[PDB]
C-alpha cells in the first residue's frame, strides 16, 4: 500500500549557475496518453516540477528535477500472498472440527500448514529487495 | 557436452529478393542429442517412482493410510519432476516425447492410487450391501484378487508402455 | 509539409513476411493490416506510417501445464468420497495435499506473465478449482464430525439396518458427493470453456 | 536431492562421481523401503503390543 514520488534531476555538468542557468517553459512537462504505458504494478496520480541550486565542490549549479507520483496497485500480491495465507488459516482452522482421536491426522493438518505459512513467507519477499524492515 | 555433430553440409546458389536476386552459401549442421543427461535427470526418476506406486499392492487392503500415502507421494513427485523439467525449457505449444513419458507415468501412478480406492470401495461400500443380499480380468468381491491381479498386471502394462515408447522414438 | 512518406506498392502489399522466417513460440501470426496518418505534436505535424501485426496465442502449453494438473488434483481430492469414513487420516492425507498442491499451481500460474494488477482467466480457473478442492475438505470435515464410532467395519459383521457391536453407515453427504461434485466441475468446465474459447 | 544436484554442470553425458553416490544413495532408500514391505507382509495379526 506504498505511494512513492520518484526523481528526474538534470542540470549543467560543467557550467555553475553563473554561466548557464536552465527555466521551465509554461508547458513544462507534457504526458501523453498514459494507458499504452509499461506501469503494470504501479498507477500514476500525478507529476510536479521544481528548481533549486546544488552545492559541489566545482560550483554552483541550477538543478531542475520532476516529480512522478506513483501509488502501488495491491491486486497483484492480494492475488499472490494474502489469499493463500488466510486459505491456509482457514485450513488451520479445520483442524479444530476434526474428531480429537484423530492424532496423525490433527497434527499432519498442522505441520502442513506450517510448511506452507513458512514457503508463502519466503515466496512472498522474492520480488522485494534485501531491506531489514517489517513490511 | 549435449549434442554430437552428425554431419556438416555446404550449399551455394541464388536468393531471390524484391531488390534482386544475390547469391548464397549456407553451411549447415545436423546435431543429435546425447540421452544420458536425461536418462540420469528426469526419465531414471520416473522409472523408479513407477516401481515405487506399485508397492502399495502388497500392502493389506485395511491398512489405509499407508497406501494412501505411498499412492500421494508418487503423485506429488510425478508432479516436482514435471515442474522442474518446465521450468527449463521454452514455452512451446506441443507435447514432447518427455512429456508424453511423463504423462503416462503419471497415468500409471493415478490407476494405482484409483485402484486402491476401488477396493477399499468394494470392501466397505458395496460389502455389508451384498452381505444383506446373502490375462482374463478377476472377481471384482475378493479384494485380494484384485491386489494379486493388479501385482501381476501393473508390471506387465508399464514394461509393455516402455516398450512401445522406445521402439518408437528411437 | 517537408517529409511525407507513402508505401510503394498498395499498403497491404507493402509489408512482406517471408514464408520461412516465423521465429514465433507460442503465438500464430494470423495477418498484418497497414495504414498511415497524422499524428499532432508541441513542434508540428507528422505522417506516420502504421503497422499492425495480429497475433493469436497458442494454449498448447498452458493446457499442458497448468489447467491439466489442477483438473488432476481437482480429481484426486473428488476421489476422496469413495473411502469409508473411518479413513480419518487417509481423507485428511487427500485434503491437505490437494490444498497444498492447488497453492503451489496457483504460486507457479503467475510466473509466467507480468505483474498485472487484475485478474486472468487463468486465476478465475484456479481460483474454481481452490474452492472445489476445499469444498471437498469441508465436506470430509463436515464427515468427521458426524462420524459417530472411530472404528470401522469389521468386514465379517453382518450389518443391521437403519431406521452387540454396531456399525457406521455409509455417508449421505458421501453419497450425495460422489454425484455432485464431479457433475458440478464438468457442467463449470464446459460453460468456461464455452465461454472463452469461442470469441 | 538427485535433480537438484548437477544445477551448474554442463549436460555432459556421462556419470559423475557424485551422480554414483547419489544413485548408491537412492539405491539404499529403495532398499530400505523394499525390506519394510518384505516385513510388512509377514505381519499376521494388526494389533500392536500392549504393556
Ligand atoms: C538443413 O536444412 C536445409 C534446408 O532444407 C538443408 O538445405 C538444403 O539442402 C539441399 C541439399 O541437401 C539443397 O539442395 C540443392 O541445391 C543445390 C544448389 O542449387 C541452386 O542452384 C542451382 C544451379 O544454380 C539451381 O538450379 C537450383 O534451383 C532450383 O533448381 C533445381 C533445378 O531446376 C530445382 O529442381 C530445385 O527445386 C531448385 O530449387 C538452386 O537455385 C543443387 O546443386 C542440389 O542439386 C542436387 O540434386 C540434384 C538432383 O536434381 C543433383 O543432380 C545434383 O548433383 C545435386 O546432388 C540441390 O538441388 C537445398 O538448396 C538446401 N536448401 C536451403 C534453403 O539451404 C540442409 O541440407 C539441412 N542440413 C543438412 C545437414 O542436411
Ligand atoms: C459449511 C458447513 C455446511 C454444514 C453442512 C451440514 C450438513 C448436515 O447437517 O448433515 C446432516 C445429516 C448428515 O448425514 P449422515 O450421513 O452423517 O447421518 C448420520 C450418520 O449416518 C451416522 O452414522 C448415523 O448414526 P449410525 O452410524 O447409523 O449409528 C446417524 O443416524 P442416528 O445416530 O440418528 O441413528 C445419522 O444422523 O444429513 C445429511 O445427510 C445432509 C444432507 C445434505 C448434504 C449435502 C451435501 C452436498
Ligand atoms: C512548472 O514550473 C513553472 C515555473 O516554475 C510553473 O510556472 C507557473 O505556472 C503558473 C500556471 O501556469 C503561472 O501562473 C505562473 O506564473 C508560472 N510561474 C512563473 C514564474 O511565471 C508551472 O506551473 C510548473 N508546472 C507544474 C507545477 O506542473
Ligand atoms: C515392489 C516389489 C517388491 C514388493 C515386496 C514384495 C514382497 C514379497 C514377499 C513374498
Ligand atoms: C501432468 C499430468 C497430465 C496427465 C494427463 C493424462
Ligand atoms: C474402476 C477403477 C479401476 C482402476 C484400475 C483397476
Ligand atoms: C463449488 C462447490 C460445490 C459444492 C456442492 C455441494
Ligand atoms: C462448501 C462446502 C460444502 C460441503 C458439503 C456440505
Ligand atoms: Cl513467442
Amino acid at each position: 500500500m506504498d505511494e512513492h514520488s520518484c526523481p528526474l534531476e538534470f542540470s549543467s555538468y560543467g557550467y555553475p549557475r553563473e554561466e548557464i542557468v536552465y527555466q521551465w517553459k509554461r508547458s513544462s512537462v507534457e504526458v501523453g496518453d498514459t494507458r499504452s504505458w509499461r506501469l503494470y504494478q504501479f498507477s500514476f496520480v500525478g507529476l510536479r516540477n521544481t528548481t533549486e541550486v546544488v552545492k559541489t565542490t566545482s560550483g554552483d549549479y541550477v538543478v531542475m528535477s520532476v516529480y512522478f507520483d506513483l501509488s502501488r496497485r495491491m491486486g497483484y500480491f492480494t492475488i499472490q500472498t494474502y489469499i493463500p495465507c488466510t486459505l491456509i488459516v482457514v485450513l488451520s482452522w479445520v483442524s479444530f472440527w476434526i474428531n480429537k482421536d484423530a492424532v496423525p491426522a490433527r497434527t499432519s493438518l498442522g505441520i502442513t500448514t506450517v510448511l506452507t505459512m513458512t514457503t508463502l513467507s519466503t515466496i512472498a519477499r522474492k520480488s522485494l529487495p534485501k531491506v531489514s524492515y517489517v513490511t | 557436452p549435449q549434442f554430437s555433430i552428425v554431419e556438416h553440409r555446404l550449399v551455394s546458389r541464388n536468393v531471390v529478393f524484391a531488390t534482386g536476386a544475390y547469391p548464397r552459401l549456407s553451411l549447415s549442421f545436423r546435431l543429435k542429442r546425447n540421452i544420458g543427461y536425461f536418462i540420469l535427470q528426469t526419465y531414471m526418476p520416473s522409472i523408479l517412482i513407477t516401481i515405487l506406486s506399485w508397492v502399495s499392492f502388497w500392502i493389506n487392503y485395511d491398512a489405509s493410510a499407508a497406501r494412501v500415502a505411498l499412492g500421494i507421494t508418487t503423485v506429488l513427485t510425478m508432479t516436482t519432476i514435471n515442474t522442474h523439467l518446465r521450468e527449463t525449457l521454452p514455452k512451446i505449444p506441443y507435447v514432447k516425447a518427455i512429456d508424453m513419458y511423463l504423462m503416462g507415468c503419471f497415468v500409471f501412478v493415478f490407476l494405482a492410487l484409483l485402484e486402491y480406492a476401488f477396493v477399499n470401495y468394494i470392501f466397505f461400500g458395496r460389502g455389508p450391501q451384498r452381505q444383506k443380499k446373502l490375462i482374463k480380468i478377476p472377481d471384482l468381491t475378493d479384494v485380494n484378487a484384485i491386489d494379486r491381479w493388479s501385482r501381476i498386471v501393473f508390471p506387465f502394462t508399464f514394461s509393455l508402455f516402455n516398450l512401445v515408447y522406445w521402439l518408437y522414438y528411437v | 509539409a517537408e517529409v511525407v512518406y507513402e508505401w510503394t506498392r498498395e499498403p497491404a502489399r507493402s509489408v512482406v513476411v517471408a514464408e520461412d522466417g516465423s521465429r514465433l513460440n507460442q503465438y500464430d501470426l494470423l495477418g498484418q493490416t497497414v495504414d498511415s496518418g497524422i499524428v499532432q505534436s508541441s513542434t508540428g505535424e507528422y505522417v506516420v506510417m502504421t503497422t499492425h501485426f495480429h497475433l493469436k496465442r497458442k494454449i498448447g502449453y498452458f493446457v499442458i501445464q497448468t489447467y491439466l494438473p489442477c483438473i488432476m488434483t481437482v480429481i484426486l481430492s473428488q476421489v476422496s468420497f469413495w473411502l469409508n469414513r473411518e479413513s480419518v487420516p487417509a481423507r485428511t492425507v487427500f485434503g491437505v495435499t490437494t490444498v497444498l498442491t492447488m497453492t503451489t499451481l496457483s504460486i507457479s500460474a503467475r510466473n509466467s506473465l507480468p505483474k498485472v494488477a487484475y485478474a486472468t482467466a487463468m486465476d478465475w480457473f484456479i481460483a474454481v478449482c481452490y474452492a472445489f478442492v476445499f469444498s471437498a475438505l469441508i465436506e470430509f470435515a463436515t464427515v468427521n464430525y458426524f462420524t459417530k464410532r472411530g472404528y470401522a467395519w469389521d468386514g465379517k459383521s453382518v450389518v443391521p439396518e437403519k431406521p452387540k457391536k454396531t456399525f457406521n453407515s455409509v455417508s449421505k453427504i458421501d453419497r450425495l458427493s460422489r454425484i455432485a461434485f464431479p457433475l458440478l466441475f464438468g457442467i463449470f468446465n464446459l460453460v468456461y470453456w464455452a465461454t472463452y474459447l469461442n470469441r
